[PDB]
Order: structure tokens, then sequence, then C-alpha cells
């Protein structure tokens, strides 16, 4: 699947959605393509691998045992309860499977909320026992790069896997391991709207005037002052990002956002 | 004489999410199938008490892949529940990014997910790029020279030549394979298309970040009708429009074309992975209270009978768990639903899924492009008509041939198409309806201490339904029955077959080490485990 010239990946998938993967696919300038035939080796990936069944079992250990070395992207929480139980690949739960594969990895990222912090299956009452991928794997000094979002900026995938490349070491991480060059400000502190925020300008609800004028979302429940993310910078598609689009952020970049961040429309 | 004994695939690679397939083949020919789905996470445990409000941030996480479907559905369902009427243009704006969603998904699906069952892209380097150029040529109005196709050889051929396969590593055509057909020139056509499809996807997934803030998973929905004021300028409408006319341009020069000529090599696979059953919702309302609004119609149709479509019942509907990792044996009907997980391992007290099986009247029904399209086909939707009966007339086939694994691939080719310039008229709509001076785009509501309310949702796989009981203005239920559960849930308490199950009897099997036949099948109905399971 590998060895030579270019970096292998090994892309694993425990308790997600999908949405960080899609989120990858939308990578722009460098495009997906790019990635994958000149940038990186991607040398096992569920969603996408030719192989499958006892092939893409095999795809998978020749890739982790390389001595040319891989770099592990973990999408998705590690479902721990009732020993794991509640995911499994090849009949393998996904805590044994992480367990296994993450601490031979020359550097874990951590894509998405689910897998940096436990995510959705996590919110209470975390019936599976879902964990983040740090919080899962401690004991055996799995240290993941954390990159937040659900699903992320694929802007911040890319950014950190070729600082990564040519630095030979993660960049400036947060406390909560999630990178300053992506993660350093509010959302907030960037966001088009904040004049209104400082003049108490205010939609009282979707359908006011207040809100088809460009109003500032806080009392419709914006959790824009309490989370670190890229997203007005960047945005999304090249195009938007949710206040623009007139709803406010829900705080998806940080932990237990829902939990921490409900009722959505309540501040 | 050929393979006999169990065959497993597991990880089932190209779909959403986790799936373990079973089955056991007798002579070289699948005699029993099981549908195993190996995920759980939840969501409707979680949901448990919350703000009905925040459900459909929660449900869109269901899955990323029909991503904006889930927080469609759910806010349908708690629009529904509210009794509120949201704006003609909520409607509009909410279609549209359905209707892109849809092209997004299904040209995905074909290159990214099935296509590798069926093109060997190494052979692609033994083509004759002049030759192939013709044969592109020849299927699509888009011209494609020699130099073009040469360029996607010599990148292929860098890329094998490092030894480094990655997402082509142990294909199942890597050697060559009995049941890849293709010669050297389609391979290499295929394959540049599916390299050209993974940059048009960008464009066709940004169409719906143009109105819903990001894609994946949207961010403009409210209970009432949708956020965005930006959407109602005439620079994010043409921004949108561009984006769609490619996106559409790509369907119907890029993608029906080589469907068709896929189809064409592959003709025996009328043969197989077909069903009985079909169910399905519609899509596209004008009237967000009536079914029978949508641009496709809900409708029932038992033992293929077409001439006989039924009505679609919403009562009708149980959700079983006999043979799931759930509490019990009862089938319940969403409104009464119950999601108390126990696993029992595999096979254990003949359990294997932690997919519920939805029956309707007690049997399994598909649902997805096939149910979609054969069902308005037979209502006389005349825009299916025309396209299912011209690739019907391409292919040389009767329309017997769509109850099959190829016919349910083309199915979704089908839809695509008829979806795609559906779109152009929904987007006409609204621009003239702004320009009546219609700018409402969210109506005001309360929400009542006690209420049920259910959302419907035609998804790219199929019927979609979300279903809410409101106690003291919070969730006191919230069941979510979604089209993969119908398709890839197992067997039921009367022990019928899950439509995938049964569509696998009868698969022939060349080679038990590299089984791309049950592949095919399996890909055709599009799995989302993440989805089916929740
Ligand atoms: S972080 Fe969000 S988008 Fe990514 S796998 Fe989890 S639920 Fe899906
Ligand atoms: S809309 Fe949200 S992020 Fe923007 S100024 Fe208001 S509170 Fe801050
Ligand atoms: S909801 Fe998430 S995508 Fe950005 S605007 Fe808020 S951190
Ligand atoms: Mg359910």
């Amino acid at each position: 699947l590998m060895g030579p010239r270019r970096p292998s990946v090994v892309y694993l998938h425990n308790a997600e959605c999908t949405g960080c993967s899609e989120s990858v696919l939308r990578a722009f300038e460098p495009y997906i393509d790019t990635l994958i035939l000149d940038t990186l080796s991607l040398d096992y990936h569920e969603t996408i691998m030719a192989a499958a069944g006892d092939a893409a079992e095999a795809a998978l250990e020749q890739a982790v045992n390389s001595p040319h070395g891989f770099i592990a992207v973990v999408e998705g929480g590690i479902p721990t309860a009732a020993n794991g139980i509640y995911g499994k690949v090849a009949n393998h739960t996904m805590l044994d499977i992480c367990s296994r594969i993450l601490p031979k990895a020359q550097a874990v990222i951590a894509y998405g909320t689910c897998a940096t912090f436990g995510g959705v299956q996590a919110a209470k009452p975390n019936p599976t026992g879902a964990k983040g991928v740090n919080d899962a794997l401690k004991h055996l000094g799995v240290k993941a790069i954390n990159i937040a979002g659900c699903p992320p900026n694929p802007y911040n995938l890319v950014g950190t896997i070729v600082y990564y490349l040519k630095n030979k070491a993660a960049p400036e991480l947060d406390s909560l391991n999630r990178p300053t060059m992506f993660f350093g400000q509010t959302v907030h502190e960037q966001c088009p709207r904040l004049p209104h925020f400082d003049a108490g300008e205010f939609a009282p609800s979707f359908e006011s005037e207040e809100a088809r004028k460009g109003w500032c979302l806080y009392e419709l429940g914006c959790k824009g002052p309490v989370t670190m993310n890229n997203c007005p910078k960047i945005k999304f598609n090249q195009t938007n990002w949710p206040v623009d689009a007139g709803h406010p952020c829900i705080g998806c970049s940080e932990p237990d956002f829902w939990d921490a961040m409900t009722p959505f429309y309540q501040n | 004489s050929s393979y006999s004994g169990p065959i497993v695939v597991d990880p089932v690679t190209r779909i959403e999410g986790h799936l373990r397939i079973e089955v056991e083949v007798e002579n070289g020919k699948v005699k029993n199938a099981y549908s195993s789905s190996t995920l759980f996470r939840g969501l409707e445990i979680i949901l448990k008490g919350r703000d009905p409000r925040d459900a459909q941030h929660f449900t869109q996480r269901t899955c990323g892949v029909c991503t904006y479907t889930h927080a469609l559905a759910s806010t349908r369902c708690v629009d529904n529940a509210v009794g509120v009427h949201i704006p003609k243009n909520a409607t509009y704006i909410r279609n549209l990014v359905l209707g892109a969603q849809y092209l997004h998904d299904h040209i995905v699906h074909f290159y990214h997910l099935h296509a590798l069952d069926f093109v060997d892209v190494t052979a692609a380097l033994k083509a004759d790029p002049a030759k192939a150029a013709k044969v592109a040529s020849s299927i699509s109005p888009r011209k494609t020279t020699a130099a073009d196709l040469k360029a996607v050889q010599d990148k292929l051929k860098t890329f094998v030549e490092t030894g480094q396969l990655g997402p082509f590593t142990n294909a199942y055509f890597l050697g060559g394979h009995p049941a890849y057909y293709l010669d050297p020139e389609t391979n290499l056509i295929a394959t540049a298309h599916y390299l050209e499809a993974l940059r048009l996807q960008v464009k066709a997934a940004r169409a719906m970040a143009v109105f819903g803030a990001k894609n994946p998973h949207t961010q403009f929905t409210v209970v009432g009708g949708v956020t965005c004021y930006d959407a109602l300028t005439p620079q994010r409408i043409a921004e949108f429009e561009a984006l769609w006319k490619e996106t559409k341009a790509f369907v119907d020069e890029v993608y029906i074309p080589d469907l068709l000529v896929v189809a064409a090599a592959y003709k025996d696979w009328t043969q197989y992975g077909g069903t009985d059953n079909f169910i399905t919702f519609g899509e596209f309302p004008k009237d967000e209270y009536d079914l029978n609004s949508r641009f496709f119609k809900p409708g029932v149709v038992f033992k293929r009978d077409f001439k006989n479509i039924k009505p679609f019942d919403k009562m009708q509907i149980e959700e079983h768990v006999r043979h799931s990792w759930y509490e019990g044996a009862e089938a319940r009907h969403p409104w009464k639903g119950q999601t108390q997980p126990k696993y029992t391992d595999l096979h254990g007290d003949d359990r294997y899924s932690w997919m519920k099986a939805p029956r309707y009247m007690g049997e399994p029904m598909e649902t997805g492009p096939l149910a979609q399209v054969l069902i308005a086909y037979s209502q006389g939707h005349p825009k299916v008509k025309a396209v299912t009966d011209a690739v019907l007339a391409k292919l040389g086939v009767g329309p017997e041939a769509l109850f099959s694994t190829l016919g349910r691939t083309a199915a979704r080719g089908i839809e695509t198409a008829v979806i795609a310039e559906y779109v152009g008229v929904m987007l006409q709509e609204y621009k003239d309806n702004i320009a009546k001076g219609d700018n409402v785009i969210c109506a005001p509501w309360e929400m009542p201490k006690q209420a049920e309310g259910v959302g419907f949702v035609n998804a790219p796989r199929g019927g979609l339904s979300h279903w809410i009981r409101i106690e003291d203005g919070k969730i006191g239920n919230f069941q979510l029955v979604v089209p993969s559960t119908w398709t890839l849930g197992p067997r039921c308490d009367k022990n019928k077959l899950s439509p995938v199950e049964a569509s696998l009897i009868g698969t022939p099997v060349a080679d038990a080490k590299r089984p791309v036949e049950i592949l095919r099948t399996v890909h055709s109905f599009d799995p989302c485990i993440a989805c089916g399971v929740h």
C-alpha cells in the first residue's frame, strides 16, 4: 500500500457519522486528489478503499507494521462501556483496535470533536461510554493532536499535516491539545456582527427585522463568545459559515458541547 | 464443485458506517445472508428530556454523508408538532439545499463508493488513450481527446510505479479477476471520471453551503423556516445557480453516460439482487402538510404490483427487535418506540445487528432510488417516465431489468438526472416568488407542552422519518426510522429476510477470497450504517 516516498496515513473510523471524512473530501488547494496522489499515501480508509473484508484487514496490518512508519488520523469516539462491545470492526472492539494501532503511530491526529473529546455519542447519558482518543488511551501514552469541530475545517487538518511533515513535530498546541494557529481566537472576536454585539443590537427572533438586518445572534443562543475556531476567517466550502447564514454558533469545536452549549437557542 | 462454505465481509468498505455481511454459499451461489450492523451510538436515548429545538443539531450527526437530511427531518418533525406552516421561501430554500444534496451524494456514490466494484483502475494503464478518447466522445456530447486521457494515464502510471497503491491496496481486481469485464479503454475513461468527480463534488457540496452555511452539517434551519436572509440576495442565488449548472452538466455529460456504458458491459447483473416490496415518502413539497403535494409522491408496492400502488399509511410502520440487539421481541410503532440496547454477540439468541427491522404491514420494504423511481414512474410522473424509458432503450432491456442490482444502480442515475433538472424549476419558482415581493423566510411559533409530530424526508437512500412525542414541552420520545434501517436492518419476528438479505440470495461468487459480487449488490443499495442504527 506503501513504503516509499509518500508518508503513510492510516485513517480509522470509530463511533462516527462520516461527516469528518466528508469534510476532508472538500479539501481545496490542495484538493483531495493532490493530497492522495502527491502529498500522502492513504493506506487505509474504510469509506473509499477498494479492498473489503480480509483484504482490507491485511491492508491495515501491512500499513501499521511498515518499517517506514505511519501517521494515524482518527475519526469518531471510542465506545468503552461493556468492554467496548458497542463498536466493532472485523469483530474487534474499536477500543482494542485503537489500543493496538495508535501507540505504533509516529503521530496521531484526532480529527473532529468526537475523536478529540467524545462528541455526540458521549452526550448525556452516554449509553456507550464513548470517550475521545486521548481520554480513552491516556494509559497507553497516546497524545493525539486534537483538531476539533463537528466537523472541523479541513483547512485545519491539511495545515496540521503539512506542518508536521515539514517540521517533524506538532505545532504549538493549546490546553485542549488543539493547534493554536487555528484555534487561538474565539469565533466571536472574528465575527462581522461584533459591532452589533458591542452596541447591544441583538436579534430577538429569526423572523425579526433585526435578524434580516444582520444584528447579533447572542440572544438567540450564539456560542461564538465561548468557542475557539477559525470559522469566520477561513469559512467553509470557500463561501459561508453559520452566523453569515443567519444561525448562531452551537459551539461545535468545544469539549462536551452537546451538554455545555445546550439549549442551543439560549444564553 | 465451486465454493461451498461461509463468506464474511467485515468491514464492508465503500459504504458509510460499520457493516458485517455474512453469507452461506453452496456450489458458488449464495443461499443465505445476514446483514449485521456493528456500531451503536444511541442518539434516541441521548435526546430524551432535551429541548425539541435542539433535536435537529443532534440528529444531523446521525450521518455526514447524508448530511442535512436529518436536520431537515427533525425540523419538519418539530414544525409539524408545533403546528407551524413555514413560509413559501423557507420551503423553497430547504428544497433547493436538499436537491443539491442528492446530486452531491449520488455522484460520490457512483464513482467513489460503487465504481471500484466494476472498474479495474490498474488495467487503465494498458489502455490506448486515443481509442479511449473516441469511445468517451461517442457516449457524451463532451469531447475528450487522447491527450486528455493520456494525462490521467501518466499520473496513474507514476502513482502505481511508486509501489504505494494507497486506496487501491489489495483491490479485488489486482492481478485480474473473472468478474471484472471492462476493457482497458473503458477502465481508463471511468478512472478519468472518478478523478474528475473528486473535484466536481467540491462544487456540488459548495452549492449547499451557499444557502446552508457549510457542508458537511448545514446550519440554516430553524423551527418555523430558515435563517439565511442572504439567500434572498441576487448574488447568493447566482452563486448557487452557477454551481448547480456545473453539477447538472457533470450529471448529464459524465455520470449518466458512464453509468450506461458500465451497465451495458455488465448486463448479466439484471439477473441478481432483486427485491419484492417498495416504499417511498415523496419529496420536494409545495405544502409541508401534504405528502401528495411533493414533486415525487409517496407510495407503497407489494410483490412488484405497480398497477396497485397503495397509499402510504404512516401508522402501519413497526420496528422489530427480535433479531436485533435490543431488549425483548416486541415491534413498536415509532410514536411508541423503544431503544433499549441489549447485546448478545453475533447470532446470540438469534440476534445479529444493532439495526431494528422496520416492517410495513409486516413486510420488508426496499426504499431508495429504485423505490422512488419505480413508484413515480407508475404514478405517471412525466420526467421520471421520460428518462427511465430513454435509459431502458439505450440499454436494450425491458422494464423487468429494473428489479435487480443493475436496475437499482441505474435508478440512482435516473433520479439524479431528474432531480438535477427539477432543481432549476424550483430555483425559478423561488426567484419568481422573491420578485413578487415575498421576502419572508421564518414564521413565529409557540412550543406546546404536549404534542406529537412526524417529519418525512425522501433522502438519497429513501424514506426517512423522525417522530417526536413532546411532554412538558420537552422530548418525551424521539425515534428515527431511517432508509438504511428499512433496507439493511435484520430479520423481523416473522423471520422475513430484509431487502438486502433477500437480494443476496442467488448471487454468484467466482472467487470466495475476492467476493466482489456480494459488494456489487450490497453497494447498489448505498448502505449507511450510522443512519440505519443511530
Ligand atoms: S465530529 Fe461531528 S461530523 Fe465528525 S464524526 Fe463526530 S458527529 Fe460526525
Ligand atoms: S453573532 Fe455570535 S459570534 Fe457574532 S458577534 Fe454575536 S455572539 Fe458574537
Ligand atoms: S457551530 Fe462550529 S462550524 Fe464554527 S461557527 Fe460555531 S464552531
Ligand atoms: Mg430508530
